């Protein structure tokens, strides 16, 4: 089980950028895929999620209307289209998975809605 | 939603420290609480899920409890390898996973 | 239902069977055009045109003379349902009216259950790691458990949220299991919806239901 | 298969799917007219005319262009098979010849596996209390475990009888599960038949197989 | 879960007798039903079994060809037709159930091939 | 098939006694072993199944082990209520459940 992020770099303010998260070692269909960003010297911040039950796609209010998260299940990869990147979007963007809850039984073997596996992280710099 | 955590905490090796998380009735009092540890320069690591359950590979010395809108994490048998960042996590009414501010645990 | 018994032919005329794709769960006829089930049955949100409701049935997915097959006009998950915690785990099915506006024909084998010695029924696993569903509809007697016993640290702790209830034995044995989701708990009046449980018939782990009396106003408002 | 992965379309051409009634399990094509499976699949002794064998398949009980449907002439459970202990847990299926005496047509997707980095495959439960079978054929890498580790008091103790073997991890995770019975363990040569296990992916409880090399003479004698 | 035996009594040697075992509280279809006899002052002795996997009906050698065990699943009852009852067939005959093994999984909840539930026992006397 | 058991055994309350069962390679060495207790005038009661497993309601003080063609039952923390008949059980090659001779456990 491995997650690999890519697409980070230096962007001018107001620009655009797209992130990628390649997945290996697990079925990229039974898990919720998320973006979490780590601004330098700050804490974690949940950005986006996909295939969340009772929802289609959830965005944080700070990135709503500018960020788009999508999947390519055939390529086993996760995308994050970031537009209108303002100054405080600088962070280390993480890609993580969470197992959704399915039916009657909850088992200690399976870790529901917990971010058990993360990626290394890709650095996004928005500076002029 | 937002979760309130102490900025930092301190301890001596072999002691027992407690990391507390404070929330509201829409995230913590209405849903599970999760704990993550992040060493410097590394990705976060899952510590506690479902307010008291540990993933395999996490020592028994990490304990989590939830009581209403507040949650706490206890680390007994403290070691020098526990110096990390600790975050509480939850999901709000519109799912949308929420993270706490983070606590700087120092091993003195 | 682990530790249960085969129900009689006309024992639970209010139980409903829901089919879509390869997925199945149960429900309760609360009105001629209304079936009450669990919100986590339909949390992947299938189309109402993909849903099949069978009323009057004894063997799972077997045609019978009193069986009644119906389509679903629409379903309404609870607006505050949490897929993470399974709180507000209830949904309402609206059945499809025929030409003369009759959804379900009442019979000795098809009859709605009233809304507010407890009994749980379903076609779920008869053993914890069962490979197939129960062919015959199983029934079981489970006592109602107090909320203080629900929220005990050794039983369920803080997982018990408002709107939930316990039913079964702290010693294990008789309980609901996988495949019983959405099924009735009748004490007759509908007192619970089979919602979730950590194991099937474990000690100090009784099954958790949806307190139907907690959501009476919601049901009355959204069944008009 | 818990903790496994979706196999490729032409990855396990030797795997077979067996259907009778509502019952299902897997097998291994060891010859054009011979399928090797578990004895406990057929311990209720259904009629050979009730058995359906599908070769070349990827989705469980889904028709495909390379799929091949065959009837069973007869099956032979092991004469010393114990339903109590699951010892000598293997059976042989004889397929039905057509007019020109060809049982299974060899293709890129239908091919027998030879008889004597281990891999286990099946359509069983992907989670311990799973409600349905795996739609896609799952695969997993499981190491072979020593007999001394098999018969350890903390792993399986005295339950490990001659003719059995272990495969998987003592830490849990990846393992076979309910619904995988009779499936192959290939290290390619057939080295095991998915036989039994106490839990799915438990710590110190790896899955138990049938040592195919232990019964080579029986297979050679009863496949002539 | 309850098992009730009946049909015992005093029989002349060479006679015939039929035992009955009514079952309640459990499904009389998923269990193996057995007869075990307790001769006065001796130990247990397994007599007959029905619906044993890979078999149809198993008899002890001491009662083979004289005893017949059968079921009425609709009546949820078990029978034991005893013929040519000789002198050392005197015993307290017990009716018990055992759960058969089914598939891949063995669970601690379910007690395979173990005689978990017995009956009270019926007394058979074969004397002249 | 046949299983060999000592005719009787004795013990003092609070002691630990062992009941042994001896078999062959067709019943015990090839299959599980079961233990049953029978108080006078009552039906047998299941004690041990699968050579080491206890049904719910049987105290932890009853222990069973199997080693090849021999099996044993141990009763630690012996009480006066343990005075009963103890039988080992198995199934032979043609299934056909087999019982041991029985052991008279006396609590002195
Ligand atoms: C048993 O379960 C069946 C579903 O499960 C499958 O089959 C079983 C045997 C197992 O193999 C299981 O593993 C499988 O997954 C269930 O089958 C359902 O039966 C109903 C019968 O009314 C079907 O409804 C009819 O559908 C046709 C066309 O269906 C197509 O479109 C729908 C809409 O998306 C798709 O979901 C289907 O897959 C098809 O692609 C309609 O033409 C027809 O309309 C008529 O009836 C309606 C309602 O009465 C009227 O309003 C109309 O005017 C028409 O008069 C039906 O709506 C349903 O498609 C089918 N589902 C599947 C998945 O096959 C079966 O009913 C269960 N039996 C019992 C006894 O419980
Ligand atoms: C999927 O699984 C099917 C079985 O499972 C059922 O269906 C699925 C969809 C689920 O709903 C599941 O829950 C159900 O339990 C399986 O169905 C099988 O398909 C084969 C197709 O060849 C059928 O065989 C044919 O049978 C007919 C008549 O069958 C009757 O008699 C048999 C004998 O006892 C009974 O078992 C049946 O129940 C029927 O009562 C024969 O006329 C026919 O003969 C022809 O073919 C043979 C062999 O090729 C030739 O020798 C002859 O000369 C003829 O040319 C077939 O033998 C089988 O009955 C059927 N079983 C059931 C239970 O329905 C299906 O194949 C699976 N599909 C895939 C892709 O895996």
């Amino acid at each position: 089980v491995q997650l690999l992020e890519s697409g980070g770099g230096l962007v001018q303010p107001g620009g655009s950028l797209r992130l990628s998260c390649a997945a290996s070692g697990f079925t990229f269909s039974k898990y919720i895929m998320q973006w979490v960003r780590q601004a330098p010297g700050k804490g974690l911040e949940w950005v986006s999620g996909i295939d969340i039950p009772t929802k289609g796609t959830v965005y944080a209010d700070s990135v709503k209307g500018r960020f788009t998260i999508s999947r390519d299940n055939s390529k086993n990869t996760l995308y994050l289209q970031m537009n209108s990147l303002r100054a405080e979007d600088t962070a280390v963007y993480y890609c993580a998975r969470a197992l959704p809850r399915s039916g009657y039984l909850i088992s200690p073997h399976y870790y529901y809605y917990a971010l058990d596996v993360w990626g290394q992280g890709t650095t996004v710099t928005v500076s002029s | 939603s937002v979760l309130t955590q102490p900025p930092s905490a301190s301890g001596t090796p072999g002691q027992r420290v407690t990391i507390s998380c404070s929330g509201s009735s829409s995230n913590i009092g209405r849903n599970y609480v999760y704990w993550y540890q992040q060493l410097p320069g590394t990705a976060p690591k899952l510590l506690i899920y479902s307010n008291n359950q540990r993933p395999s590979g996490v020592p028994d010395r990490f304990s989590g409890s939830k009581s209403g809108t507040s949650a706490s994490l206890a680390i007994s048998g403290l070691r020098s390898e526990d110096e990390a960042d600790y975050y509480c996590a939850a999901w709000d009414a519109s799912l949308r996973g929420v993270f706490g501010g983070g606590t700087k645990l120092t091993v003195l | 239902v682990v530790g249960g018994l085969v129900a009689l032919r006309g024992a639970h005329p209010y139980i409903a069977a829901l089919y879509w794709g390869h997925s199945f769960c149960a429900g309760s006829l609360i009105a001629p055009c209304w079936v009450l089930t669990a919100a986590h049955c339909l949390q992947d949100r299938p189309a109402p045109e993909d849903l099949t409701v069978v009323l009057g049935q004894e063997r799972r997915n077997h045609s019978c003379e009193p069986c009644q097959t119906l389509a679903v006009r629409s379903y309404r998950l609870h607006e505050a349902f949490s897929p993470v915690s399974y709180q507000h785990d209830l949904a309402l099915l609206r059945l499809q009216e025929d030409a003369d506006g009759s959804c379900a024909l009442l019979s000795p084998y098809v009859q709605p259950v009233s809304l507010p010695l407890c009994q749980v029924a379903g076609w779920g696993h008869q053993f914890e790691g069962a490979e197939e569903y129960a062919s015959f509809l199983q029934e079981a007697q489970v006592p109602f458990l107090s909320l203080e016993r629900c929220s005990a640290p050794d039983v369920h702790g803080s997982s018990i949220l408002p709107g939930m209830l316990c039913a079964g034995f702290l010693e294990g044995g008789t309980d609901a299991c996988q495949g019983d989701s959405g099924g009735p708990l009748v004490c007759l009046t509908l007192q619970g919806i089979i919602s979730w449980g950590s194991g099937c018939g474990d000690r100090n782990k009784p099954g958790v239901y949806t307190d139907v009396a907690y959501y009476l106003a919601w049901i009355r408002e959204h069944t008009v």
